[PDB]
């Protein structure tokens, strides 16, 4: 099955980076203080 | 297999009824 | 030698480089002089791996098991350096019949994955030694000596389980006349060996092998879940089906 | 001294010492 | 002279007994310390000696002591042989009648370890209220060891009364413990048993509360009468990751008591049922179904092979008194299917 | 090759956007 | 006003929902429900799987005349073995549910949701301002749980030999380990049982000593302790007494599921069989030989030859 | 039953989440 | 582009709404299930 | 410190200008932190805190944009004022939830009041204010040297030394340069 | 008493060292000269299987259990 | 068998070892990793999750 | 039959699950 193949790889792909452009979006961490 | 599906849509349906009598929804103003 | 090294350096010595050696004293925060020290060492392990090639192609050979008839040292003189078979591996499947890097078969591939990593890591540390992280990575990273050492832990755990599935598994690397047979060497062997003992009295067919899933013959009984097996005392046997 | 707790502490250990020589002899015993 | 209610009174050799006895030495002996700390002892010493030099030649026909050549995964303390019924095994009774040598080799020291331990058992149960009492607090700590008192008594002194003998009683080692576990799983199938599904869960629980308690009381304390840690941050986070969590300290340190107590009684009424033979050993309607259809077949059927397969080819050994004698022919096989 | 396929749709999609 | 990609990015990272999602989250939350519906589906009815290869099916479902406490999700096909086997590889649909492959789908997506389920803890760790440490006791379980799943099948070869996601099939696996290896005589194992029953002890005694001692404190409890069992000076601070109790299940849980890992390589427990002897090498029984005779008993009675 | 059974289950789930979401944004 | 849209509403449905909606998807799969199975 | 109502304490904008040109209620809660209980308390004072936070940035934003109408008007001064009186009130201890842990106009004040520095004569105190708004997380560093504003600054060499400090060339070209040569 | 006095003490220390080692060589003995495999009726290695009886011992009785296992055992 | 056991046993520890420094060290370069500070504690600026 | 005793009783824990979850009851004071 094909389409289902494609479906998945498409679903997964799609996660994936949005997990990745996700943790990069975030900023380092930094102390406000001292 | 099917008397489960159909047991469960019937059992749905019913769950929607006990919700809808109990947990209502405050009327709001001008309503 | 080392140890008294180790020892001079901690008992009595400076405890803080960067006063009297600008050279090697450093501080976390900075990430120049730490990637600069990253490079010196990149550059180091490319010149292990270096070494290893020219041991391989000159002044002696490595043992290859696939030598016809029993394995012996051989003299490799035609390392593959063709990227996409090097990189095959890498972007080979880990599951069964695969088996990402584990799945070598000739010290060929060997040497010449071994030629290509030492390239990379002598050029990466020229790089590094030359280089400032760019803005996108200084957003991305913490920058402290617990930082380097975590991330040091998890890249030498997962070479741990890399480690240890291909010592399992791999039998190029690791000749079974040295570390003995693996796990399916061994149920292959034995259902070999029983066939051979059989069909020596008796003087897919003939009670010992049988039809795989894909339709080609393997081995038969409970060991037909080592069909994946590739030994050289067997190869010689096995035709394209 | 020969309050509770001296008894106790003997009481624990002079056994223990003597079964601890038992043992270590019984190492040796020839088979 | 003591003060008793609102009259005072005078005082008697009880008092000045008493007095010494509550004394804050090193170690509280107490009232009840007349009575655990010679049982414990005893009880002690007679593990000690049985494991060391005593052995079970003569009543299951087994070497276990370190003197026959046992490490300490092997070397135990035997119950007396299945011919002893349910004899208390005295020194001085009828069976022994005042050998010491033949007292042990009958087995009788299993029978003085056990009794000396329940007696120990009940006296560090008192000492627990004792203590209490002393302090005036209540004792929520006594009524948690009621489980391993229940445990102890289910499995060591109500089982072996129902059946034969005391000869079917855990003998305590290590290895005897694991021999008693897999006679269990053979021949009562004891893990299918629900009781002992309700202990399994309590014990797990019970293992993933304290590493949870441990771990966020840990991990939100504060920064350096008042409490050490924050309750409000902990509350946010098992809420937003898990979905429930506990917003009250006595709430949550009294689950912490419940789930262990809770599990340890029901597998000891588990074991209780056990004693008779009263088993949860199959289900009647799978067996049906495997026995019209021999296509039929789920992992409960493999279960019930394996427990054949275990009660078979252990009862020759384990059970010498029946004088089994099972040749190759009917011993159950794999390939005989 | 339709692993390949898939990851180029999905690059080429996101960064067209962005564009 | 904000771009669609910066609102939905807030309203993930964003802190006021009921359940945190969290950037490990995007990938823990579809992945285990994945897992849950086939796992559920699979459960209530699936074709009978050929666990053995050998065109002998079991029947697992609980619409296949299975209880609660003996259905399962039968694991793959012995057939099969490591290799990957998704529904697009499969002939058809039939023969995928034959050989078992939701077995395989539930495992990879289950597996997945609980490493990025640990990551999640850490994450929500760090938001709220909490040292971050309950992903390094999380990781117990989770150790346990791919030793069970994934490397003890690596070791063995096959996907067969993995716990049967089922009560009974628990016990099968349970009992037939034993069989192939001594579980029970191995030191990981008993280091486990030791984290376990420690466990329970010390929740039951903190439990009650802190339930005790809030009346309407801790230097009374302490004192009751201290003149319960001889240790007056054992874990006076707090802190120190909630460490211990975090890090002794934890220990025990690492190093039971590190023993199953092992002996997933064939390295087996302790061995006692005929140790003992007597003058002219006659054999003397001893309690290891009865756990022999019970372990030949399981070894002979399931191995099923077609 | 294969396609029967997954427009059933799709027909439930797809409507009902969307108009959970829904409320919940309301709210 | 910087300029918002001055014509952008939000949608909103109350419990009520809901209620109805999850209703009437129930009542359509009980009476179409059985020809959909045939 | 800028104080509960208005001023200062060791308006807040006017004291700083100069300076650089030259329990009955929140008492349940506590009593339930003094044991580990969550209770209602805890709510209330959750709920007032959260409040408190939301119109503290509300009127941040507005006194923001009353700065920007001002100069819009030219008026250097009231919106300097406003710049540090938004600095004074940022709260204390903020974790935002992308792990900000600055609130995302600090950045952009101190930036302002970097500029507003920059026109006016005196300098250092412009630098001083751009190495804050460095360290806050100022991510974009071109209008950092292509801003016209922003060329009295550059003029002096700290500068470009906070500059470096922060942004520094990724590639060395001088050492890449002298090993070709040699 | 406090524990650093009995353990810096002299007394203490010379009683305990002339006696100890005694007691460790009175285990010894007791071992090694067979007193213990009499007193607790363990058989030594040879006496496992007397002539008599070639396969392990069995009790079957209660009340004449004292004679049959001196019947039983070697003596 | 005995290289793969102890290998893969090390490499377990040492995924440990990865997870709980790197959780220290963002902790630490964030600043509350002492704990926490009591009197602006991060939770009670929440809206309460009702 | 038993089938949808068996699913119905999982279907019933599942709801007890997610009431508990999501309709949960405001903390009183004191507690
Ligand atoms: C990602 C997670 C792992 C997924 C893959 C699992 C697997 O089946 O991996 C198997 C592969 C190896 O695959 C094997 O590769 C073999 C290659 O050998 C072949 O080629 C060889 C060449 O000499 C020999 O000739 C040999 O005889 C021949 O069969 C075969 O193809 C086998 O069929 C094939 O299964 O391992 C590898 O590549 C390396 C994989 C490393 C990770 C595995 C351990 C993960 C542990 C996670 C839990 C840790 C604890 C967490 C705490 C929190
Ligand atoms: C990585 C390990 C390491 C590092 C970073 C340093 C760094 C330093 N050492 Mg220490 N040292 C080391 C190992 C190391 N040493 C060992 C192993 C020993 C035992 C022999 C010593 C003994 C030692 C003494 C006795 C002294 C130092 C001193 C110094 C300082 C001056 C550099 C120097 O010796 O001038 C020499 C530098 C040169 C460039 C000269 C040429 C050296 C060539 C390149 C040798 C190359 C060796 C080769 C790469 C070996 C490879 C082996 C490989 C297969 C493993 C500097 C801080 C001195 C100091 O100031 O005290 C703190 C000093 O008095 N070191
Ligand atoms: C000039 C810069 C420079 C260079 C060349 C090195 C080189 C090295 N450092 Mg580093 N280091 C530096 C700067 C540098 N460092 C600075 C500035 C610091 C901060 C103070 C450190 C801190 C540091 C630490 C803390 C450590 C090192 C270590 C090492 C050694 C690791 C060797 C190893 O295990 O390789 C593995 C791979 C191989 C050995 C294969 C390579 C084979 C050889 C070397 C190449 C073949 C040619 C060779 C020259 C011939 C040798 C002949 C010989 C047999 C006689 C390596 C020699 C580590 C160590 O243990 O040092 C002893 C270590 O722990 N260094
Ligand atoms: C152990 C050796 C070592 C170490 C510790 C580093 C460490 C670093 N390198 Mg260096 N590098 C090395 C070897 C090493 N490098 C070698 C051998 C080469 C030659 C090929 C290079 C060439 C190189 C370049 C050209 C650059 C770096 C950069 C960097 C920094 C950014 C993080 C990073 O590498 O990207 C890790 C990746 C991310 C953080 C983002 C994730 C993106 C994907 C998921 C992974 C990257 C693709 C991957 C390699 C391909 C497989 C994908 C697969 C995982 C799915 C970091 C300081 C960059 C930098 O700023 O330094 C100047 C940079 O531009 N490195
Ligand atoms: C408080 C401590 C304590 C307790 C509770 C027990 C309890 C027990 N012991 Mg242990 N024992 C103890 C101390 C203790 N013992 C000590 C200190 C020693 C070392 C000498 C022993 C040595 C020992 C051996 C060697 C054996 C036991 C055995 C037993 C059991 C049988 C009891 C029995 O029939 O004895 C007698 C019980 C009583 C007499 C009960 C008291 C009843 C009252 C007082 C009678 C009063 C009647 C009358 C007023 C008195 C006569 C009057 C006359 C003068 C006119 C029982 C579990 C036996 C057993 O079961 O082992 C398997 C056994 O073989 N014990
Ligand atoms: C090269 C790797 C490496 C390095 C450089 C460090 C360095 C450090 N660690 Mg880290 N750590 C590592 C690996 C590493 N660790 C791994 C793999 C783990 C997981 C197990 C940890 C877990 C860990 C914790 C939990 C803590 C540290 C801490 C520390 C610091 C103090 C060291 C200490 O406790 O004193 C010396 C250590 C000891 C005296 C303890 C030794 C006792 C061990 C358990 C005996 C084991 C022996 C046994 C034979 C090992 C084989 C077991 C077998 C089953 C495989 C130091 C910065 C501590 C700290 O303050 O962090 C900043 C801290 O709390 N580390
Ligand atoms: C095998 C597991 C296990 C062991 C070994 C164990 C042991 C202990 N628990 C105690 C306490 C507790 N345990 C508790 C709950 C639990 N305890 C559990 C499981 C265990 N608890 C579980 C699962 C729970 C949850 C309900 C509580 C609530 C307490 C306490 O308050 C108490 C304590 O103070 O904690 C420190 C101590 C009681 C001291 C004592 O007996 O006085 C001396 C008494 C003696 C010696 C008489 C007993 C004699 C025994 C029964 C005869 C056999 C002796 C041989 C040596 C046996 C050897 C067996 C071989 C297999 C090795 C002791 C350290
Ligand atoms: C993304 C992650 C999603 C995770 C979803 C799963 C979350 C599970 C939520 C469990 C709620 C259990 C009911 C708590 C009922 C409840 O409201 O408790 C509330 C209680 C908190 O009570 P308070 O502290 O407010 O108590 C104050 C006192 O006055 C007493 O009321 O929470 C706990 O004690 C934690 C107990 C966890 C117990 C876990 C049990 C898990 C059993 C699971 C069985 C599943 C069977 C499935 C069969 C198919
Ligand atoms: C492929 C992508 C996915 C495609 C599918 C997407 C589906 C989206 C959902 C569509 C349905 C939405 C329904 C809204 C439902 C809803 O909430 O409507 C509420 C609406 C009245 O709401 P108001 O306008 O007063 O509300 C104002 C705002 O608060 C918005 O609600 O009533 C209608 O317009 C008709 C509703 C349908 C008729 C309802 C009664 C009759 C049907 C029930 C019969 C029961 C059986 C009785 C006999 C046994
Ligand atoms: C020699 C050899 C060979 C080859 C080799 C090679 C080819 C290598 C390569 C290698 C490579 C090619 C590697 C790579 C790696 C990668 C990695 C390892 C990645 C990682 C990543 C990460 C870690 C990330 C992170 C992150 C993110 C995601 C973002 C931001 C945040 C963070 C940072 C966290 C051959 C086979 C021929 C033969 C045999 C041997
Ligand atoms: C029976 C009897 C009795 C009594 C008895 C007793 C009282 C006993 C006791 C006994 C005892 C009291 C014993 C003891 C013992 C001890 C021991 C035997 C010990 C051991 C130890 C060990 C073995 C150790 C080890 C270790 C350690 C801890 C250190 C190092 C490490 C190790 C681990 C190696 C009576 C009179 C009633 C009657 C008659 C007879
Ligand atoms: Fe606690």
């Amino acid at each position: 099955m094909l389409t289902l193949k494609i479906f998945v790889y498409t679903v997964v792909t799609f996660f994936v980076c949005l997990f990745i452009f996700g943790f990069l979006s975030n900023d380092p961490a930094r102390n406000p203080g001292k | 297999m099917e008397a489960l599906v159909y047991t469960f849509l019937l059992v749905g349906t019913l769950g929607i009824i006990f919700f809808s009598i109990f947990f209502r929804d405050p009327p709001r103003m001008i309503k | 030698v080392l140890g008294f090294g180790g020892v001079y350096h901690s008992l009595i010595g400076p405890e803080t480089l960067e006063e009297s050696y600008p050279f090697f004293g450093y501080v976390w925060k900075d990430k120049n002089k730490m990637t600069n020290i990253l490079g010196y060492h990149l550059i180091m392990l490319g010149l292990g791996a270096w070494l290893l090639v020219w041991k391989a192609m000159y002044f002696g050979g490595v043992y290859d098991t696939w030598a016809p008839g029993g394995g012996d040292v051989r003299v490799i003189t035609n390392p593959t350096t063709n990227a996409a078979v090097i990189f095959g591996y890498l972007v080979k499947s880990p599951f069964g019949g695969d088996g990402w890097i584990c799945s070598v078969d000739n010290m060929e591939d060997i040497i010449g994955g071994h030629i290509w990593i030492g390239t990379l890591e002598i050029l990466g540390g020229i790089w590094h030694i030359y280089t400032t992280p760019w803005p996108w990575a200084r957003r991305a990273f913490v920058w402290s000596g617990e930082a380097y050492l975590s991330y040091s832990l998890g890249a030498i755990g997962v070479m741990g389980f890399i480690a240890c599935c291909m010592s399992w598994f791999n039998n190029t690397a690791y000749p079974s006349e040295f570390y003995g047979p693996t796990g399916p060497e061994a149920s292959q062997s034995q259902a070999f060996t029983f066939l051979v003992r059989d069909q020596r009295l008796g003087a897919g067919l003939g009670k010992y092998l049988m039809r795989s899933p894909t339709g080609e013959i393997i081995f038969g009984g409970e060991t037909m879940r080592f069909w994946d097996f590739r030994g050289p005392w067997l190869e010689p046997l096995r035709g394209p089906n | 001294i020969f309050t509770v707790r001296w008894l106790a502490i003997h009481g624990i250990a002079v056994p223990t010492i003597f079964f601890l020589g038992a043992i270590t002899a019984m190492q040796f015993i020839q088979r | 002279t003591i003060a008793i209610g609102t009259y005072q009174e005078k005082r008697t050799w009880f008092d000045d007994a008493d007095d010494w006895l509550r004394q804050d030495r090193f170690v509280f002996v107490g009232w009840s310390g007349l009575l655990l700390f010679p049982c414990a002892y005893f009880a002690l010493g007679g593990w000690l000696t049985g494991t060391t030099f005593v052995t079970s030649w003569y009543t299951h026909g087994l070497a276990t002591s370190y003197l026959e050549g046992c490490n300490f995964l092997t070397a135990a303390v035997s119950t007396p042989a299945n011919s002893m019924a349910h004899s208390l095994l005295f020194v001085w009774g009828p069976e022994a009648q005042g050998d010491f040598t033949r007292w042990c080799q009958l087995g009788g020291l299993w029978a003085f370890v056990a009794l000396h331990g329940a007696f120990g058992l009940i006296g560090f149960m008192l000492r627990q209220f004792e203590i209490a009492r002393s302090v005036n607090l209540r004792p929520y700590n006594a009524i948690a060891f009621s489980a391993p008192i229940a445990v102890f008594v289910s499995v060591f002194l109500i089982y072996p009364l129902g059946q034969s003998g005391w000869f079917f009683a855990p003998s305590f080692g290590v290895a005897a413990i694991f021999r008693f576990i897999l006679f269990f799983q053979g021949f009562h199938n004891w893990t299918l048993n629900p009781f002992h599904m309700m202990g399994v869960a309590g014990v797990l629980g019970a293992a993933l509360l304290c590493a949870i308690h441990g771990a966020t009381v840990e991990n939100t304390l504060f920064e350096d009468a008042e409490e050490t840690y924050s309750m409000v941050t902990a509350n946010r986070f098992w809420s937003q990751i898990f979905g429930v969590a506990f917003s009250n300290k006595r709430w949550l340190h009294f689950f912490m008591l419940l789930v262990p107590v809770t599990g340890l009684w029901m597998s000891a009424i588990g074991v209780v049922g056990l004693a008779l033979n009263l088993r949860a050993y199959d289900f009647v309607s799978q067996e049906i179904r495997a026995a019209e259809d021999p296509e039929f077949e789920t992992f409960y059927t493999k279960n019930i092979l394996l427990n054949e397969g275990i009660r078979a080819w252990m009862a020759a050994q384990d059970q010498p008194h029946e004088r089994l004698v099972f040749p190759e022919e009917v011993l159950p096989r794999g390939n005989a299917l | 090759p339709v692993l390949g396929w898939v990851l180029l749709g999905v690059f080429g999609t996101m960064w067209a956007i962005w564009f | 006003n904000s771009s669609l990609w910066a609102r939905f990015c807030e309203w993930i990272t964003s802190t006021e929902n009921r359940l945190y999602i969290g950037w490990f989250g995007v990938i823990m939350i579809p992945c285990l429900l994945t897992a849950t519906s086939v796992f559920i589906i699979a459960f209530i009815a699936a074709p009978p799987v050929d666990i053995d290869g050998i065109r002998e099916p079991v029947s697992g479902s609980l619409l296949y005349g299975n209880n609660i406490i003996t259905g399962a999700v039968i694991p793959t096909s012995n057939a099969i073995g490591l290799h990957f086997y998704p529904i697009w590889e499969a002939a058809s649909l039939d023969e995928w549910l034959y050989n078992g492959g939701p077995y395989q789908l539930i495992v990879c997506h289950f597996l997945l949701g609980v490493y990025c389920y640990m990551g999640r803890e850490w994450e929500l760790s760090f938001r709220l301002g909490m040292r971050p440490w309950i992903a390094v006791a999380y990781s117990a379980p989770v150790a346990a749980a791919s030793a069970v799943f994934l490397v003890y099948p690596i070791g063995q070869g096959s996907f067969s030999d993995g716990m049967p996601l089922g009560i009974s099939g628990t016990f099968n696996f349970m009992i037939v380990f034993q069989a192939e290896h001594n579980i029970l005589m191995h030191p990981f194992h008993m280091l486990g049982v030791a984290g376990v029953f420690g466990g329970s002890l010390f929740s039951a005694m903190h439990g009650s000593l802190v339930t005790s001692s809030l009346i309407r404190n801790i230097v009374a409890a302490h004192g009751y302790f201290g003149r319960l069992i001889f240790q007056y000076a054992s874990f006076n601070n707090s802190r120190s007494l909630h460490f211990f109790l975090a890090a002794w299940p934890v220990i025990g849980i690492w190093f039971t599921a590190l023993g199953l890992s092992t002996m997933a390589f064939n390295l087996n427990g302790f061995n006692f069989n005929q140790s003992v002897v007597d003058s002219q090498g006659r054999v003397l029984n001893t309690w290891a030989d009865i756990i022999n005779r019970a372990n030949l008993g399981m070894e002979v009675m399931h191995e099923r030859n077609a | 039953n294969i396609y029967g059974l997954t427009a059933t289950a799709l027909f439930i789930i797809i409507p009902t989440s969307f108009l959970l979401i829904l409320y919940v944004k309301t709210a | 582009m910087a300029r918002p849209n001055p014509n952008k509403q939000v949608v909103e449905l109350n419990r009520t709404s809901l209620y109805w909606g999850l209703l009437l998807i129930f009542v359509l799969a009980v009476l179409f299930s059985s020809y959909i199975f045939n | 410190a800028r104080g509960n109502d208005g001023g200062a304490y060791i308006n807040f904008g006017q004291i700083m200008y100069a300076i650089r040109t030259r329990d009955a209620a929140e008492k349940q809660w506590k009593k339930e932190r003094a044991g580990g209980n969550y209770g209602a308390g805890t709510k209330e004072i959750q709920a007032r805190n959260y409040v408190q936070r939301k119109e503290n940035e509300r009127k941040r934003r507005e006194m923001f944009d009353d700065a920007l109408a001002k100069f819009k008007e030219n008026d250097i001064q009231g919106a300097l004022v406003e710049f540090e009186n938004i600095i004074a009130m940022e709260p204390r201890n903020f974790v935002g939830d992308n792990f900000s842990r600055n609130t995302p106009i600090y950045k952009v004040t101190q930036y302002n009041i970097a500029c507003c520095y920059s026109m006016l004569d005196q300098v250092e105190e412009a630098i001083k204010s751009l190495d804050a708004a460095m360290l806050s997380g100022f991510d974009n560093y071109d209008q950092i040297r292509r801003d016209k504003n922003l060329s009295k600054a550059r003029a002096n060499p700290k500068f470009q030394a906070v500059l470096d400090k922060y942004d520094e060339p990724v590639v060395n070209w001088n050492a890449v340069k002298a090993t070709f040569g040699a | 008493r406090p524990f650093s006095d009995i353990l810096t003490s002299i007394r203490y220390w010379v009683i305990h060292s002339i006696t100890v080692p005694a007691l460790f060589i009175a285990g010894w003995l007791f071992v090694s000269t067979g007193l213990a495999y009499d007193v607790f009726g363990t058989p030594r290695p040879n006496e496992y299987f007397t002539e008599d009886r070639q396969e392990a011992p069995l009790i079957t009785d209660r009340f004449n259990a004292l004679e049959q296992v001196k019947k039983l055992s070697g003596n | 068998s005995w290289l793969a056991c102890s290998h893969f046993c090390l490499g377990f520890f040492f995924f440990i070892g990865h997870l709980w420094h790197a959780g220290r060290a963002r902790a630490a370069a964030a600043g509350f990793e002492k704990g926490i500070d009591r009197f602006d504690e991060p939770v009670l600026s929440m809206r309460p999750l009702d």
